DNA sequence: CATATGGTTGGGTATAATGGGATTGTCTCGGATGCAGG
DNA sequence: CCTGCATCCGAGAGTTAGGGAACCCAACCATATG
């Protein structure tokens, strides 16, 4: 009942894995469905994204909630094309189904990859969901003609999605991706120079070890901007009665003395 | 306009969206470079307002005069920055989410409305099972499916799509069946494969292909990376391709004309579906759902026969319809909201009303409970679908601040992290929906969003609480903010930190008057600083207030004249002194401050008892009432000199203690000598001569001429008190010698000390006759005598003269205690000789009991019990011996005098100091076999010390752990009684209670007159309900019973003239939300009728709660059913040692077997039986008579059973008597009025048994006053009245069931109270004190009462001028 | 006990480094990250009741 | 008003990889509830 | 069908004080300066 990790693991485990034949077939169907959909778009003259969306909506069925009017009208127009063209529509349907089946079958690789990123500011389920997004990207961009296995191309995209999500959402005050990478490089360099030096290095050492364009003031500013905020509800003392925010005075509102001074000054 | 009511109700998505000033679209808080809020973030100035006053973000508009100007370049309105703590935002959820308050508060509102269990609701809301919204003629396992049915994922899919199975085939093994042929269950598809479901079988990835040639065959191998194009059993032509491959050279082109066959399938897919070949364009595409008789292909030549889903396989030019349905089953908050919108409340209400006619009681109760929610929704106007959240409100940023500490670091609230998680998950869900992700991923994301909303609203309720990484601390949700001891209500609304306050250590102030306190100069300067600035401006110390403040800032810049200005500032004003814990109202008192040097507050000795204060490090707080009203209230109502009697018992509370009692007792005691010892003298001259010769002591009780006297009374005869005191000053006689003095026209044989005490009282009260009447001259002055004197002086003269007398007594008691020569030495703990004997006799008898064990006459229990009893009696005898020795040999011993005067000490402690320590308890609770035979003067051994340490530790633990149950009880009583005030002079009732004067004997022998103290506590100050004639004295109706009246009634009762007293009580008052003056009686702190406007509920709660904190079962001494029983009584708890009572009347017949026992109560109509364990003890005998409601065994009576059997008044009497027994056992005096108030609140509600022609439901609990008014209305219109029975509920359940949702929410069970009030749309009318305190209003009590607060005052000149103007 | 907790965390980091890297070019210095051990010691000596 | 610089943000990597990590010394009390008997 | 009977879960448990873990590459709006 509880513990959503167990529920998600069971739901992924209810889908059997794939062999080479099934994987290659699914990749072929997705690719030919994309080719067929662009062929339909060329024949009808409409936007490819819209026909992709209507085909996907008609496949997903009523169960999944552009309104039904446009989807029905364009579908019926699509079901009006003469022969040798509607075949493309059928191939597009099969390709979309193949894409869904491929993602559903390869979801477990996402969990396997994401299970090694815990303790970095994101919960387990968030890492899995971002890995799923990366898996969707890899499925969409995968090219089977190279005879390579799908997981080899999928792992890179899954890792990219997980890393981007960690860089984007792990901090209360958002720091841009390049600055986050700079902080990580600073930390790595400082750690290596700590181990080597047998003591914590001073800022000049880190500045020298980063390379040209780095001085001690820049290192200090970078470590200052890397500070994370503390909680106003941090417990102080053993008893459950004192919080950190209880010791912070308000400096915005004017004090009674200040207001009286202003009123007397106005008078 | 004034605020009079506060309403709480459910919020619609439209209401929430109208609250918001904009939607928060991003989880960003502030920029990492500039520390300004990010656009569309949690701190955006466009949504919540500008950070600076009257200034937009980009600085275009940086001045005022532009109120309401929305910057074109930034979008920031120009207004006060304070709006950042008022303006809300909102988050638009991609999918609806359920408000956890209405899901997890048992019983669930959503579950109760839709008849869904908690497990079923949990399963649906968190995406574990589906719920059907439209069956669409679906069949599951042969049974049609109905609405509101739960399907598992397997059942749902199997029904939505169908059945299929894939069986793999190892290489080299062929399939016995052909592609596209029906296969029945059990039909073997391979030598090691057996199918399970019916339907067509389909080859998957055939390994090899046989292509003939017009004939002769040929084989082609198919690798995994290549597919087959030609359908099974189809001829092929030259140049056509068969096995399409990745490589153009690897493609297989048919050389000649030949048929094609496919063998060695990698797997077989058996599906349950229909087949339909076609030869031209088809009409329905893959993924389409069809019905029977629908067009498939060939322009309608082929038609569908079953419900299912269509796949048009172009390889074999065939449409396959898998048997499925269009069922509309959904999961989650979307489905729950759909069910909620479809609900029609009126029809459901009608179904439940018909359901209320069933003979079953449980079913009827369920229908009533469901109807409660249905009717609450119908009356309030709230829509049920509003319990599902669509737009999440966002708290203003200034209440979830992100502030920079002085060192440049940042501190933030957990709400920011919760909102960030919610926004991130919502955005990811929206992104995933826009990408057409599979349903498993979407289901996971929707579950995560629901959990995020649950954590934001109430973290730590379902599942593991959300914590920040690197810590185990749960994040603090809004529910945590509202509720608890650290929550908003209890920490910031019912109690606050205040200005103009200080604290310091306290020191005794013996030279102070009763109304004065010593305040440090620096503390006073800081406390009265604005007044000092005004006075300094008035004088010439400073030109203006600013310069004065700068002067007072620096210590070295302070001069002499500012102190005189301060002395002028405080003239006539009072301050409030408070010592924690404040157990009763006397924990805060008003005093006139005298400015002193040093840093200690000086406290009057006579208020220390009221404060429970001493001088070993205690600290007290000081507060300054500011306005004229506050000063008048402090000077008139809470001044120390105006509060001399206890509000709980009416006894004096400011009274002599410790040194004062010691000094007065020392001067009022008389010497006794044994030199003469009753000798005989014929003439006084012989006695005088004998005394001069040295044979007779001065104060020896001799007999001369047949009368007892002493040589002192004949030798020394004084004309007046002045002569006796002059002789004392000359050393002729001592204050303790008995002489004869002429005073008040009489010749008194008394000591000069008693005459001096008489002169002290007379000079303090400035009246000789009344003072002579008040004092008891012929007794030593101790605690009780002084208390009686203070009370009598109060009654006869007034508080002002009483305060003067108290001060005089304090001064003279201290003076005479200083010079008395009271000291403690090691020899002052006199050891009696008899103890030695007492010990040897025991060492003798013990041996005998051991002989009693060597011959088998005694068992373990008998020997242990006998040893314990022996040592107990030895300890008692030693105590008596010690005190007899003190009384006979050393009548002035310091310990004896201290205990006898009531100054300090009790007999047990003296016994431990002098006689022996006694038996000790093991940690298991059993006594040891050897006692501690050493006193503290002789010194204990190591083993005895360790043995006593167990009891010492047990006492310490008991104190620390129980004080919180007593505090809890006090809080519960305040919450249940806070609304009761004296609201009128007379309610007009003719009902009353009868106070009894006799009690049944413990052996049922006869009635014995009750103890005087108990009768006093039950009778003093009450209003007589009926006229009384006793001892030729007529007590008229409406007479407040004074102490003399109570004594007269007791004396009349002792003569058999009266047995009971009829009086008014709060139990029978009819005033709404309070009592009346007559039904309450005397204000016990003033000994005069209570004033209208008094908050008597708070006084009652404090009076009950104060003694239990300390004096209940204070330091415990480990030397040889208290509070729990009171808590059990106030909560209407059923006892675990419950007794058995006689429901009816009848005769007793005991039926005894050797294995079982029973008691038959045989009436004239019926005879019932009671089976009880054989070991029990019976209070009745065979052939006895018992009335209804009488007990049949020993033990506590169940109050609910008594209510059912005997009625309401019997339960009120039982509750009052049983609560008073516990307090009497500890020696605490508390008048019955307070307990009666609490019991009246306990017995407030009724339960409907028959609704009659009303809208009420059977079993619906409601207030007795409301149902009485409704019945009166019913009678006026002339219908059938509602039938009800009284209910009894504990204090907690009564307090949580009140009408006011604010007080109940601030008391306890905050989430439940708030959810129920929001569902019902309850309006708080602000009747009680808690609500007005929460809103910061004037409480409707005391000076804020409507009876007194509209009073006007005018002088005669203005009044006559106004009269002339009227004329 | 706190040292053992830190050492277990260090061992986990060593395993991840072993797998994610290159078996041919590996040294003890590259495998061991000592930050968890120092963090555990600091927490014990600064935050333990 | 018109650019020119850094800061910011979106896109990409191809042997193969396929279900996670903690759990522990209170005590009572009251209502909801599933299970057993008659 | 009713009823009672263990069974489970949820909500309580005094005041004041003081205390404190990849890297790279290229396009694109934002802001700064004249
Ligand atoms: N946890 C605690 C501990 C103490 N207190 C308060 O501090 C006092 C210390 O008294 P104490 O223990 O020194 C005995 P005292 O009252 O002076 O009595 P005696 O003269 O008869 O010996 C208690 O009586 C309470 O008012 C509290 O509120 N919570
Ligand atoms: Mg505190
Ligand atoms: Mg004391
Ligand atoms: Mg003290
Ligand atoms: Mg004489
Ligand atoms: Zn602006
Ligand atoms: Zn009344």
């Amino acid at each position: 009942t509880s513990d959503p990790v167990r529920q998600y693991l069971h739901e992924i485990g209810q889908v059997p894995l794939l062999t080479l034949e099934e994987e290659v077939e699914l990749a072929r169907k997705v690719e030919e469905g994309m080719e067929a959909i662009k062929k339909l778009s060329e024949i009808t003259g409409l936007d490819p994204d819209l026909i992709r969306e209507v085909v996907r909506a008609k496949i997903l069925g009523s169960a999944r909630v552009l309104d039904p009017k446009t989807v029905e009208e364009i579908d019926q127009k699509l079901k009006s094309l003469p022969k040798e063209h509607k075949r493309y529509l059928h191939i597009a349907r099969e390709g979309e189904a193949a894409r869904q089946h491929l993602i559903e079958a390869n979801l477990r690789l996402v969990v396997s990859i994401a299970k090694k990123y815990t303790g970095r500011g994101l919960s387990f389920l968030d890492l899995i969901q971002e890995g799923n997004q990366g898996l969707i990207r890899a499925v969409e961009k995968f090219e089977y003609k190279r005879r390579f296995k799908f997981s080899t191309y999928a792992t890179w995209w899954i890792r990219q999605a997980i890393n981007r999500a960690i860089a984007d959402q792990a901090r209360t005050i958002r720091i841009p991706v390049h600055m986050v990478e700079t902080i990580n490089k600073l930390s790595r360099t400082a750690r290596q120079l700590q181990q080597e030096l047998g003591r914590e290095p001073t800022y000049e050492e880190i500045a020298e070890a980063m390379g040209p364009g780095w001085d001690a003031k820049r290192v200090e500013e970078t470590l200052k901007i890397a500070q994370e905020p503390v909680s106003l509800e941090t417990p102080i003392g053993d008893e459950k009665d004192s919080f950190y925010g209880d010791f912070i005075p308000d400096e915005h509102l004017p004090s009674p003395v200040d207001a009286a001074t202003q009123s007397l000054l106005s008078e | 306009k004034e605020v009079r009511k506060v309403r709480i109700a459910l919020a619609s998505p439209e209401k929430i969206r109208s609250w918001s000033y904009g939607e928060v679209e991003k989880p960003e808080t502030i920029n990492y470079r500039t520390l300004k809020p990010e656009r569309d973030g949690l701190f955006d100035e466009r949504i919540f307002g500008p950070i600076k006053d009257y200034e937009c973000a980009c600085g275009k508009y940086k001045r005022q005069r532009f109120e309401g100007k929305v910057c074109e370049r930034c979008g920031v309105e120009v207004t006060k920055s304070i709006v950042r703590r008022y303006r809300m935002g909102h988050i638009e959820l991609a999918t609806p989410a359920a408000h956890i308050w209405f899901v997890k508060d048992v019983p669930s509102k959503i579950g109760t409305l839709l008849d869904l269990s908690a497990t079923e609701l949990e399963q649906v809301l968190y995406f574990s099972k589906y719920i059907v919204l439209d069956p669409k003629g679906a069949i599951l396992n042969g049974v049609p499916v109905e609405k509101r049915q739960l399907l598992t994922d397997e059942e749902y899919r199997e029904l939505r799509y169908g059945k299929q199975e894939t069986y793999p085939l190892p290489p080299g093994v062929d399939a016995l069946v052909k592609d596209g042929e029906e296969v029945v269950k059990g039909q073997e598809l391979a030598p090691g494969v057996v199918s399970r479901l019916d339907g067509v079988a389909l080859y998957r990835f055939p390994r090899r292909v046989r292509v003939e040639y017009v004939t002769e065959p040929k084989d082609y191998r198919v690798q995994p990376h290549m597919n087959v194009v030609v359908p099974e059993g189809a001829r092929v032509e030259a140049g056509d391709k068969i096995v399409a491959a990745i490589d153009p050279e690897e493609e297989v082109i048919a050389e000649a004309e030949g048929v094609v066959h496919l063998h060695e399938p990698a797997s077989i897919l058996v599906v349950k579906a229909r087949v339909y070949p076609f030869e031209d364009d088809v009409e329905v595409s893959t993924g389409d759902r069809v019905a029977p008789g629908d067009v498939l292909a060939d322009g309608g030549k082929v038609k569908s026969d079953v419900y299912g889903r269509v796949e048009v396989d172009l390889v074999r030019n065939v449409v396959r319809v898998v048997e499925s349905y269009d069922i509309d089953a959904r999961m989650g908050a979307e489905a729950i909201q759909q069910l909620l919108k479809e609900l029609d409340l009126e029809a459901l209400e009608k179904e439940l009303l018909e359901e209320m006619k069933h003979p079953s009681r449980a079913r009827r109760a369920k229908a009533r409970k469901r109807l409660e929610v249905v009717r609450a929704f119908l009356d309030s106007g709230n829509r049920p679908e509003w319990m599902i959240l669509e737009a999440v409100p966002v708290l203003p940023p200034d209440l979830r601040p992100m502030v920079q500490v002085d060192g440049g670091r940042f501190a933030t609230s957990d709400l920011n992290d919760l909102y960030r998680r919610l926004i991130n998950r919502n955005n990811r869900l929206k992104k995933l929906l826009a990408q057409g992700a599979p349903e498993i991923i979407i289901r996971n994301e929707k579950r995560m969003l629901q959990e995020a909303v649950d954590a934001l609203l109430d973290n730590g309720r379902r599942g593991a609480p959300v914590t920040n990484p690197g810590s185990d601390r749960p994040l603090r949700s809004l529910t945590d903010i509202l509720s608890g001891k650290q929550g908003r209500f209890r920490q910031n609304l019912l109690g606050k930190r205040v200005d103009y306050s200080g604290r310091s250590v306290i020191v005794v102030g013996p030279q102070l008057k009763l109304h004065q306190c010593g305040l440090p100069k620096r503390m006073a300067l800081e406390l009265f600083k604005p007044f000092l600035l005004k006075k300094m401006e008035e004088k010439g110390i400073a030109p203006n207030v600013k310069a004065a403040r700068r002067m007072l800032e620096r210590q070295r810049d302070i001069k002499d004249e500012v102190w005189d200005a301060l002395e002028e500032v405080i003239h006539g004003k009072v301050v409030l002194l408070n010592r924690a814990p404040t157990l009763h109202r006397l924990g805060i008192q008003a005093f006139q401050p005298v400015l002193v040097e040093g840093q200690s507050i000086q406290l009057h000795p006579l208020v220390c008892e009221a404060f429970n204060a001493d001088f070993d490090g205690d600290q007290m707080a000081v507060h300054v009432p500011l306005s004229s009203f506050a000063q008048a209230e402090a000077r008139i109502q809470m001044l120390s000199a105006h509060n001399l009697l206890s509000p709980a018992s009416g006894e004096p509370l400011a009274k002599p203690s410790r040194d004062i009692i010691l000094g007065l007792y020392y001067i009022t005691q008389v010497r006794k000598e044994k030199k003469g010892a009753g000798l005989e003298f014929a003439t006084p001259e012989e006695a005088l001569a004998a005394h001069e010769r040295g044979e007779v002591a001065l104060n020896a009780p001799i007999k001369v001429a047949g009368r007892e006297t002493s040589v002192g009374r004949l030798k020394y005869v004084f004309a007046n008190p002045d002569e006796a005191l002059l002789a004392v000053a000359h050393g002729i006689v001592d204050l303790q010698d008995v002489v004869t003095v002429r005073y008040m026209g009489k010749r008194l044989e008394t000591s000069p000390g008693r005459i001096l005490f008489a002169r002290i009282v007379a000079e303090a009260v400035e009246d000789e006759k009344v003072a002579w009447e008040l004092i008891q001259l012929d007794v030593p002055q101790e605690k009780n005598s002084l208390k009686d004197l203070v009370y009598q002086a109060f009654l006869r003269l007034g508080m002002e003269k009483t305060a003067r007398l108290l001060d005089a007594l304090k001064y003279y008691g201290f003076t005479f205690s200083t010079t008395s020569g009271i000291t403690i030495g090691i020899d002052d703990a006199v050891i009696p000789e008899e103890k030695k004997q007492y010990l040897e006799e025991a060492d003798r008898k013990l041996l005998q009991i051991e002989q009693a064990y060597e011959m088998g006459f005694l068992t373990d229990r008998e020997r242990y019990d006998q040893i314990l009893q022996l040592w107990t009696e030895t300890t008692e005898k030693v105590t008596q011996a010690v005190f007899k020795n003190f009384e006979e040999n050393y009548p002035f011993n310091p310990l004896y005098v201290m205990a006898q005067s009531g100054a300090r000490g009790n007999p047990q402690q003296i016994r431990q100091l002098c006689g022996l320590r006694g038996l000790m308890q093991k940690p298991s609770g059993e006594t040891f076999e050897v006692p501690v035979r050493s006193s503290f003067r002789e010194g204990l051994t190591v083993l005895e010390y360790f043995i006593s340490s167990h009891g010492a530790r047990k006492g310490g633990a008991d104190t620390a752990l129980r004080t919180a149950d007593s505090g809890y009880l006090t809080r519960k009583l305040v919450d249940v009684t806070h609304e009761i005030v004296v609201r009128e002079a007379d309610c007009g009732t003719t009902n009353y209670i009868s106070v009894p004067l006799f009690q049944p004997d413990e052996v049922t022998r006869s009635l014995r007159l009750r103890k005087r103290a108990d009768i006093e506590a039950g009778l003093y100050g009450r209003v007589l309900a009926r006229e009384v004639e006793v001892l030729g004295v007529r007590l008229e109706e409406g007479r407040y019973l004074s102490m003399d009246d109570v004594h007269l009634l007791i004396k009349a009762a002792e003569a058999g003239e009266i047995q009971e007293v009829p009086v008014r009580s709060p139990l029978t008052c009819q005033t709404r939300y309070g009592v009346c003056q007559k039904c309450y009686g005397y204000d016990l702190s003033m000994a005069r009728p209570v004033s209208i406007g008094e908050a008597v509920g708070i006084v009652a709660a404090q009076s009950i709660g104060e003694p239990g904190t300390q004096l209940t079962m204070r330091t415990f001494h480990t030397g040889g059913q208290g509070l729990p029983r009171v808590i059990e009584l106030f909560e209407a708890r059923r006892p675990k040692a419950k007794a058995v009572i006689s429901e009816i009347d009848g005769v007793v017949r005991i039926e005894e077997t050797e294995e079982k026992l029973s008691v038959f109560v045989e009436s004239e109509g019926f005879s019932k039986e009671y089976k009880l364990p054989k070991e029990a003890r019976l209070l009745v005998k065979d052939g006895d008579y018992v009335e209804a409601g009488q007990p049949l065994t020993r033990g506590a009576i169940d109050p609910h059973q008594l209510l059912e059997a005997k009625g309401p008044e019997a339960v009120e009497r039982y509750l009052v008597e049983e609560i008073q027994k516990v307090y009497r056992a500890q020696g605490v005096k508390l008048h019955d009025k307070h307990i009666e108030i609490v019991v009246r609140q306990m017995m407030k509600y009724v339960e409907v048994t028959d609704p009659g022609d009303s809208r009420l439901l059977e079993g619906q609990v409601l207030e007795k006053w409301d149902v009485e008014a409704l019945n009166e209305r019913l009678i006026a219109e002339g219908k059938t009245p509602v039938a009800w029975k009284p209910l009894l509920m504990g204090v907690t359940k009564s307090a949580l069931s009140t009408k006011s949702w604010l007080s109940a929410a601030s008391f306890q069970n905050t989430t439940h109270v708030l959810t129920e009030a929001a569902i019902a749309g309850k309006k708080d009318e602000l009747i009680g004190l808690k609500e007005n305190v929460i809103l910061g209003r004037l409480i409707p009590a005391g000076t804020g009462s409507d009876f007194v607060r509209f009073t006007q005052v005018v002088d005669q000149k203005t009044l006559k001028a106004i009269e002339e103007a009227r004329k | 006990d706190q040292f053992r907790v830190g050492l277990a965390r260090l061992a986990r980091g060593v395993r991840e480094r072993m797998l994610m890297g290159s078996e041919d070019s590996l040294t003890p210095a590259k495998l061991v990250n000592s930050r968890p051990l120092e963090a555990a010691i600091r927490e014990f000596f600064s935050r333990s009741q």
